[PDB]
RNA sequence: CCGGCCGGGAACUCAAAGGAGACUGCCAGUGAUAAACUGGAGGAAGGUGGGGAUGACGUCAAGUCAUCAUGGCCCUUACGACCAGGGCUACACACGUGCUACAAUGGCGCAUACAAAGAGAAGCGACCUCGCGAGAGCAAGCGGACCUCAUAAAGUGCGUCGUAGUCCGGAUUGGAGUCUGCAACUCGACUCCAUGAAGUCGGAAUCGCUAGUAAUCGUGGAUCAGAAUGCCACGGUGAAUAC
C-alpha cells in the first residue's frame, strides 16, 4: 500500500535507517513486507594521475550506491506518524511514493 | 517430495530437479537435443549418470540462465550430481573420482589498465 | 587558466539562456515539414555563443579544458586530490 | 622452470571415441578457440582415412602415426662460443606431442581444397611414410645422427 | 553470351556473371535479374537466346561501360577545370576526400622511391 | 613520488570522509563546487584560529557543516556573534540554509593538520627547520602518540639547491590498513620559495 | 554532402551580392564566407575569399553554385 | 487468452547485509627429531585457492612553471584583451603503436540456440508509420532489478561458391544522400548506386603470453552537439608448452 525507497552510498548506515524505519512500524502498527535489499548500482572512474603524460598510471575510483525497499502493508495513522518525525540519517536518500 | 541440486559454472546457473522415472531430459523447457544437445557438449549433460546407472531410471527437469553453451552445460552438469544428493553420499565418492562434484571457480580475469586484455601487453619497441 | 579564457566561457553559457533554448527553438519547428518562406533560418545571426555548444567545459576550479568530468565537474588532477581527501562522498580507491 | 617443475593438464579423452590422444591432437589443430568447429574437421579426415584405408579409424591414425614419430633430437646448447646441436633421446610423450604437430601443420601446408582432405592425404602419405611430415622425421634424425660424433 | 558492353561474361551462376559488366554491383545485377524474371543461381547453359536479350534490355537502361568511363571521367575534369579543390587534388595526384598525407596516402599517391 | 595517499586508502576502513551527504549525477557537482566554495572561504577565516577539519553534509535541502578547531571559542566569537556571521555567508554560499556545528579539537599536538600547519607558519615566522620538526615530532610522542613522521621539502632554509629530510620517530606502519593514520599538509610561501610539509601520525590500529 | 533543408549562405554576404545586383559590379567583393553556397545570382561577379593571409578572386560561373566559396581560394602555400 | 500471466506460493535462481570455511592442520613419505617440500585424505576451495589494491630507504638535477601553486626574471596602449578567416588536418620521406586482409578452420544467403557488464531527463527512446537505406514524423514507458538504449557475435543447420587475384580483400574515386551544429569548403560521422589499389601469409630483425591465460568473438562506458581502428571495462568459446 506503501513502500519507501532507501539510497546511500555509505552501507554500514542505510540498512540502519531501513531496520530502523522498519522497527518504527513493526511496533506501532505494523504488516511491513521486510526490507528489500535490491541492487547496488556502483560507479566507477579511472582516471590519469600524473600531472602530465604517463598513460599507464591512473587511479581507478568507484561509488557504490545500495537500495533498500521497505513495503509497509497496513497504514495505520500511528503507523502513519511513525515515519513523519521519526526519520533523520541526513546522508540517507528516502522516496516516499513509489 | 522433489530431490534437487544447484550447479552453476563460469556465469551460468541451472537448477537440477530429480524424480524416479524414465529418462526424459528437460531444460529450459525444452528437449536435451532441441537447447543444445545437438552441438559442443551433449554428451557431457549425460556424465553424470554413468557408474550412477539409468537410461531411464530417474527424471530431472532444468532450467539455466547466464554465460554459453558450455557454461551453462557445466553448470547443469554440477546440478545433477549435486542433487544425486538426494540418493545418498555412497554414490557422491566417484562422482567426486569422476571430477563432477567439484565446483570450476574458473572465472574469467579484469582488463587492467596498461594492458590490452587481461594478460595480453602492448607490444614495446626499444627505439 | 587564464581568467579571459575563463570569462569567455562564462559569456557563453550567459548568452546561451538568454537566447537559445528560448530564443532560437524558433528553428526547432521553424524546420520541420511546416513546408517555404526561407525567412525561416536565415535569422541566424545571432551573438554566435549564443549557442550551447560553444561551450567548451572545463574543471570548476581550475579551468583546465581537458582531463573533465560530468559527476564532479573537476579535472581528474583535482578530483584525485579531493577523492583522497575525502572531500568526494561516496568515493574511494575501487578494485574488484 | 626456473624451479617450479610441473605436471601438466588433462584434457578430456575426445568426445567421439574416448581417447586422451585426439583431445591432444584435436587440440593442436583447433585455432582460436573455435573447438565445435575442430573436431569436425578432424572426424571428417578420420572418415576418408578410415573408408579410404578400411582397416578401421583409431588403428589407421596410429600407423600413419606410428611413422612420423620422432626418436632422437637436437637440443641446442650455446656453451664457449660455439652453439653446439647436442642430440638427446627424446621422451616417448613428447614423442607424438610433435608427431602430431608435424602432422597437422604439414597438412596446413598443402593444396587440397579442405582441411579435412589434407588432413587425410597427410594421415595417408604418412600411412605410407612418403609425406611431407615423415620427411620433418627423415631429418631430424638427419640432423641428429651427424651430430652423432657428440653425445 | 556478350551483353551489354563489349563485355562477353558468363559460365558461372547468373548473378555473379553479370557484374562483369561495368556498372554493376550486385545490387543492380539483383535487380536486373529479378526485373528478368529469372533465377538468379543459373548458369547460362539452359539459359537459352530469349531470356539473355531481354536482360541485355534491363542493363540497356543504366549508363554502365565506357559510356559510365567517359561519363565519370567527365566528371573528374569538371573538378579540374573548376580549378576547385576537390580538383586541384585530382590533378596532383593526391587524396580528394581529405584523407592524411603525412602519411599513408599510398594509394592515391602511387609507391615511393625517393 | 610513489605512496599512496595515506588518508585516502584508508577511508573505507579506520578513516571516516570529510563529506558525507548523498546527491544523484545531476547535482553531483554542483555541490561539490559549493562545498569546496565554503572550505575555502571558511579556512581563509578561521586562518588564525586554528582548524584542523571541516566536515560538510547537505542535510535534505539544507547545510550543516561541522567545523574541528583548537580554538573552539575564538571560532564561536563574543557569545554566539561569530558563527552567526558565518552562518549567514555559509548560507549565502550554499544556495540554501545553514546550520554550522564546531567540534572540539582535545590534544592539537595530535592533529596532522594542525602540526603541519604550525610548522608551516613557524617557517614564515622565519625559525629553524630541524628546530620545528623536532619540536611537533616530541609534544607527540609526548601525549600519547605510537609514532610520527614529519618531513619538509625544498631550499630549506634557503638553498639555492632543494631538499626533503624527515623524522621517523616511533611507528609509522603505512602498509598496515587497521592502522589509524591522520595524515595530512601544509605549505610554507616563504621569500626563497614554497616548502612542502607532511605529517604522518601513528594513533592505534583496529 | 549535408545541408539537406535550405542551402546555406551568410546574410551580409547575401547583401553584398544585391548591392551589385541592382548596381552593376564594382571592384572586387570582400567576403570572409567561405561558408556560404553559390547562387546562380552570383555568376558574373568577382567575389574576394579570404584565405588566411588575404582575398582571393573568383569570378563565378555557370557550374560553380553547388560550391563552396571556399572551394576556390587555397589556404595552405606548398610547394 | 499457453505470456509467470493472476491467485498465489517462500522452495529454488538471484538480489545485498551478516556469518562460518583453509591452518601445512590431518595421513604419509623427504629432510638434521627442524624449516620446508612432496604425495594422499576429505572438501566448493590445499599449500601465500584465483584476481585486485597496497610500490620501503633510495637511483636517474628523470618528467610536469601548460592542471593549479610558487622564488626570480621579462612585457603592460603589449608578451595583455576583443573579433573574423585560416592553421594545429600540409607531404619527397623515415620510425614507433595499432586497425583490415591475403581467404575455404573461409566468403555469401537463409533459418536459429546461449552472455556479461554499463548508460539514461538539455536523457534513454519503445511502438506505429514513412524511407532500399542512413534516417524521418508521430508517440508510450522509465531518474529506472519495472521502461529504453538492445535484435550479442563467435556458434549450430541448410544451401551456395571449388582454390581463381576468385562470389577472397576492401583501398581509392565518381554520383546521390542522411544527422548533428550558426556553420560539415579547408576537415565530421554515417547511408544508397556505382568503383574494386596493394595484398596469395611478408628480409634482416624484433614483440606478447604459463590457464579461463594466449588466440578468437561480439557488448558497454568515459570524453562528447557531433566526431573512436584509441583508451577503459564486459562476458562468449577456448588452447599449445615448460627437460
Ligand atoms: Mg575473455
Ligand atoms: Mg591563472
Ligand atoms: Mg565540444
Ligand atoms: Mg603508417
Ligand atoms: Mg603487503
Ligand atoms: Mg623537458
Ligand atoms: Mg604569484
Ligand atoms: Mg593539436
Ligand atoms: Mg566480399
Ligand atoms: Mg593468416
Amino acid at each position: 500500500r506503501i513502500r519507501i525507497r532507501l539510497k546511500a552510498f555509505d552501507h554500514r548506515l542505510i540498512d540502519q535507517a531501513t531496520a530502523e524505519i522498519v522497527e518504527t512500524a513493526k511496533r506501532t502498527g505494523a504488516q511491513v513486507r521486510g526490507p528489500i535489499p535490491l541492487p547496488t548500482r556502483k560507479e566507477r572512474f579511472t582516471v590519469l594521475i600524473s600531472p602530465h603524460v604517463n598513460k599507464d598510471a591512473r587511479d581507478q575510483y568507484e561509488i557504490r550506491t545500495h537500495l533498500r525497499l521497505v513495503d509497509i502493508v497496513e497504514p495505520t495513522e500511528k503507523t502513519v506518524d511513525a515515519l513523519m518525525r521519526l526519520d533523520l540519517a541526513a546522508g540517507v536518500d528516502v522516496q516516499i511514493s513509489l | 517430495n522433489q530431490y534437487y541440486g544447484t550447479g552453476r559454472r563460469k556465469s551460468s546457473a541451472a537448477r537440477v530437479f530429480i524424480k524416479p522415472g524414465n529418462g526424459k531430459i528437460v531444460i529450459n523447457q525444452r528437449s536435451l537435443e532441441q537447447y543444445f544437445g545437438r552441438e559442443t557438449a551433449r554428451m557431457v549433460v549425460r556424465q553424470p549418470l554413468e557408474l550412477v546407472d539409468m537410461v531411464e531410471k530417474l527424471d530431472l527437469y532444468i532450467t539455466v540462465k547466464g554465460g554459453g553453451i558450455s557454461g551453462q552445460a557445466g553448470a547443469i552438469r554440477h546440478g545433477i550430481t549435486r542433487a544425486l544428493m538426494e540418493y545418498d553420499e555412497s554414490l557422491r565418492s566417484e562422482l567426486r573420482k569422476a571430477g563432477f562434484v567439484t565446483r570450476d571457480a574458473r572465472q574469467v580475469e579484469r582488463k587492467k589498465v596498461g594492458l590490452r586484455k587481461a594478460r595480453r601487453r602492448p607490444q614495446f619497441s626499444k627505439r | 587558466a587564464k581568467q579571459s579564457m575563463k570569462a569567455r566561457e562564462v559569456k557563453r553559457v550567459a548568452l546561451a539562456d538568454k537566447y537559445f533554448a528560448k530564443r532560437a527553438e524558433l528553428k526547432a519547428i521553424i524546420s520541420d515539414v511546416n513546408a517555404r518562406w526561407n525567412a525561416v533560418l536565415k535569422l541566424q545571426t545571432l551573438p554566435r555563443d549564443s549557442s550551447p555548444s560553444r561551450q567548451r567545459n572545463r574543471c570548476r576550479q581550475t579551468g583546465r579544458p581537458h582531463g573533465f568530468l560530468r559527476k564532479f565537474g573537476l579535472s581528474r588532477i583535482k578530483v584525485r586530490e579531493a577523492a583522497m581527501r575525502g572531500e568526494i562522498p561516496g568515493l574511494k580507491k575501487a578494485s574488484w | 622452470p626456473r624451479r617450479r617443475v610441473i605436471g601438466q593438464r588433462k584434457i578430456l579423452p575426445d568426445p567421439k571415441f574416448g581417447s586422451e590422444l585426439l583431445a591432444k591432437f584435436v587440440n593442436i589443430l583447433m585455432v582460436d578457440g573455435k573447438k565445435s568447429t575442430a573436431e569436425s574437421i578432424v572426424y571428417s579426415a578420420l572418415e576418408t582415412l578410415a573408408q579410404r584405408s578400411g582397416k578401421s579409424e583409431l588403428e589407421a591414425f596410429e600407423v600413419a602415426l606410428e611413422n612420423v614419430r620422432p626418436t632422437v633430437e637436437v637440443k641446442s646448447r650455446r656453451v664457449g662460443g660455439s652453439t653446439y646441436q647436442v642430440p638427446v633421446e627424446v621422451r616417448p610423450v613428447r614423442r607424438n606431442a610433435l608427431a602430431m604437430r608435424w602432422i597437422v601443420e604439414a597438412a596446413r601446408k598443402r593444396g587440397d581444397k579442405s582441411m579435412a582432405l589434407r588432413l587425410a592425404n597427410e594421415l595417408s602419405d604418412a600411412a605410407e611414410n612418403k609425406g611431407t611430415a615423415v620427411k620433418k622425421r627423415e631429418d631430424v634424425h638427419r640432423m641428429a645422427e651427424a651430430n652423432k660424433a657428440f653425445a | 553470351a556478350r551483353i551489354a558492353g563489349i563485355n562477353i561474361p558468363d559460365h558461372k551462376h547468373a548473378v555473379i556473371a553479370l557484374t562483369s559488366i561495368y556498372g554493376v554491383g550486385k545490387t543492380r545485377s539483383k535487380a536486373i535479374l529479378a526485373a528478368a524474371g529469372i533465377a538468379e543461381d543459373v548458369k547460362i547453359s539452359e539459359l537459352s537466346e530469349g531470356q539473355i536479350d531481354t536482360l541485355r534490355d534491363e542493363v540497356a537502361k543504366f549508363v554502365v561501360e565506357g559510356d559510365l568511363r567517359r561519363e565519370i571521367s567527365m566528371s573528374i575534369k569538371r573538378l579540374m577545370d573548376l580549378g576547385c579543390y576537390r580538383g586541384l587534388r585530382h590533378r596532383r595526384g593526391l587524396p580528394v576526400r581529405g584523407q592524411r598525407t603525412k602519411t599513408n596516402a599510398r594509394t592515391r599517391k602511387g609507391p615511393r622511391k625517393p | 613520488g610513489q605512496k599512496v595517499h595515506p588518508n585516502g586508502i584508508r577511508l573505507g576502513i579506520v578513516k571516516p570522509w570529510n563529506s558525507t551527504w548523498f546527491a544523484n549525477t545531476k547535482e553531483f557537482a554542483d555541490n561539490l563546487d559549493s562545498d569546496f566554495k565554503v572550505r575555502q572561504y571558511l579556512t581563509k577565516e578561521l586562518a588564525k584560529a586554528s582548524v584542523s577539519r571541516i566536515v560538510i553534509e547537505r542535510p535534505a535541502k539544507s547545510i550543516r557543516v561541522t567545523i574541528h578547531t583548537a580554538r573552539p571559542g575564538i571560532v564561536i566569537g563574543k557569545k554566539g556573534e561569530d558563527v552567526e556571521k558565518l552562518r549567514k555567508v555559509v548560507a549565502d554560499i550554499a544556495g540554501v540554509p545553514a546550520q554550522i556545528n564546531i567540534a572540539e579539537v582535545r590534544k592539537p599536538e595530535l592533529d596532522a593538520k594542525l602540526v603541519a600547519d604550525s610548522i608551516t607558519s613557524q617557517l614564515e615566522r622565519r625559525v629553524m627547520f630541524r628546530r620545528a620538526m623536532k619540536r611537533a615530532v616530541q609534544n607527540a610522542m609526548r601525549l600519547g602518540a605510537k609514532g610520527i613522521k614529519v618531513e619538509v621539502s625544498g631550499r630549506l632554509g634557503g638553498a639555492e639547491i632543494a631538499r626533503t629530510e624527515w623524522y621517523r620517530e616511533g611507528r609509522v606502519p603505512l602498509h598496515t590498513l587497521r592502522a589509524d593514520i591522520d595524515y595530512n599538509t601544509s605549505e610554507a610561501h616563504t621569500t626563497y620559495g614554497v616548502i612542502g610539509v607532511k605529517v604522518w601520525i601513528f594513533k592505534g590500529e583496529i | 554532402r549535408s545541408l539537406k533543408k535550405g542551402p546555406f549562405i551568410d546574410l551580409h554576404l547575401l547583401k553584398k551580392v544585391e548591392k551589385a545586383v541592382e548596381s552593376g559590379d564594382k571592384k572586387p567583393l570582400r567576403t570572409w564566407s567561405r561558408r556560404s553556397t553559390i547562387f546562380p545570382n552570383m555568376i558574373g561577379l568577382t567575389i574576394a575569399v579570404h584565405n588566411g593571409r588575404q582575398h582571393v578572386p573568383v569570378f563565378v560561373t555557370d557550374e560553380m553554385v553547388g560550391h563552396k566559396l571556399g572551394e576556390f581560394a587555397p589556404t595552405r602555400t606548398y610547394r
